[PDB]
């Protein structure tokens, strides 16, 4: 599965604004979900980053979409909860719907 | 938006994205901010968030 | 002025502030020591050991 | 018995602290991908009942 | 009237409040602040464009 | 302060509904009353 | 001792930069399943007061 395949599951799409522009690589590789000098330990997802990676590099180029100016190097910092406790709750939703 | 409470006009570009992405860019950015603000005007809240 | 709401210490800037709110009346560094599966694992065990607390040396 | 054992523990030198056992277990490192963390078992069972 | 949440100095305008930022806090890195980190990317940015034509200048 | 911060799911859902499942499916093999023998 | 420690930093050419011990360290590969990481500890020992 690609990236926004499985981003995807939970509503995480490209806007169309984006469409005449070569996000791939940058989400491939510039949106770090874990740069090991900067982010808390808490905030790694361990095994399950198989699938929470995609959806942290979504949340993190969105952000630096948002902004104006130059495109920078976008990096989670801290999750303020476990990201343990993140992935149980978007189970739970996952579930629910 | 142009100018939130607190910020600087034109600040965030045009390639926003719509729906929930594009809020929580704009309270990822707003965060700290809120944040401060909240407890000089406000009172706490009764349990810990 | 600029206070807080929990230590309601003043500050002269909101910068101040706001780094005092990331610092003092945040979680303990001492959380980050595992992982929270085994974290609250630990939080009960000593919630439920609690009864074999010393007593002060003025009851005695 | 009851009378004597208040009057031991008013008067001791000997402290009991939980927190030196936890301190010593949490040390140890395993795998987070087993189902079942001996860790957690432990602390779980060491609880007094009543 | 508006306040610079840094060095808590106050502006008629939104204008000066600006102008004051851009100048005073050129270096800052407080969070509460968007606009220097942003000039300051832009900087990187130029740097890296000189890198670009240095190993390929342009020819009349 | 805290009032239910610590709260999430606590165990592998995979296998507790396996066990629920197994346990619910083999139900009907438990024993009479006395009062029905 | 103050006055002497302040003109040795005024007039000396060395330069302590505490970015290259972090870089030389966290750059090195480790498992994430393990529930201890040596890293993130031997990093939470000398950041304070950085
Ligand atoms: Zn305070
Ligand atoms: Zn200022």
């Amino acid at each position: 599965a690609q990236l926004v395949q499985i981003a995807r599951v939970v509503h995480l799409s490209i806007p169309s604004s984006w469409m005449t522009l070569n996000t791939g690589p940058y989400i491939h590789h510039h949106a770090y979900d874990f740069k090991p000098g900067i982010t808390q330990p808490s905030a790694k997802s361990r095994d399950k980053s198989i699938w929470m990676s995609p959806i942290l590099k979504l949340l993190c180029t969105s952000y630096a979409m948002t902004v104006a100016g130059p495109v920078r190097t976008s990096i989670v910092t801290e999750i303020d909860g476990s990201a343990a406790a993140l992935s149980g709750n978007l189970r739970v939703w996952m579930r629910d719907v | 938006p142009i100018l939130l409470p607190g910020q600087t006009p034109f600040i965030h570009s045009c390639y926003m994205p719509p729906g929930d992405q594009g809020m929580f860019s704009i309270l990822n950015g707003w965060r700290d901010w809120l944040i401060s603000h909240a407890s000089t005007t406000l009172p706490p809240l009764r349990h810990n968030h | 002025s600029y206070v807080c709401n929990v230590c309601n210490a003043r500050f002269s800037t909101m910068s101040a502030l706001s780094e005092h709110l990331r610092s003092d009346h945040r979680d303990d560094a001492s959380t980050l020591l595992a992982t929270p599966m085994i974290n609250n694992a630990i939080r009960s065990f000593l919630t439920a050991w609690d009864g074999i607390r010393i007593l002060s040396p003025d009851v005695s | 018995v009851e009378a004597l054992s208040t009057l031991l523990r008013s008067v001791t030198p000997l402290v009991l602290d939980p927190t030196v056992l936890t301190n010593a277990i949490t040390t140890i490192s395993e795998s987070t991908t087993q189902t079942i963390s001996p860790i957690s078992e432990i602390l779980r069972l060491l609880q007094p009942m009543g």
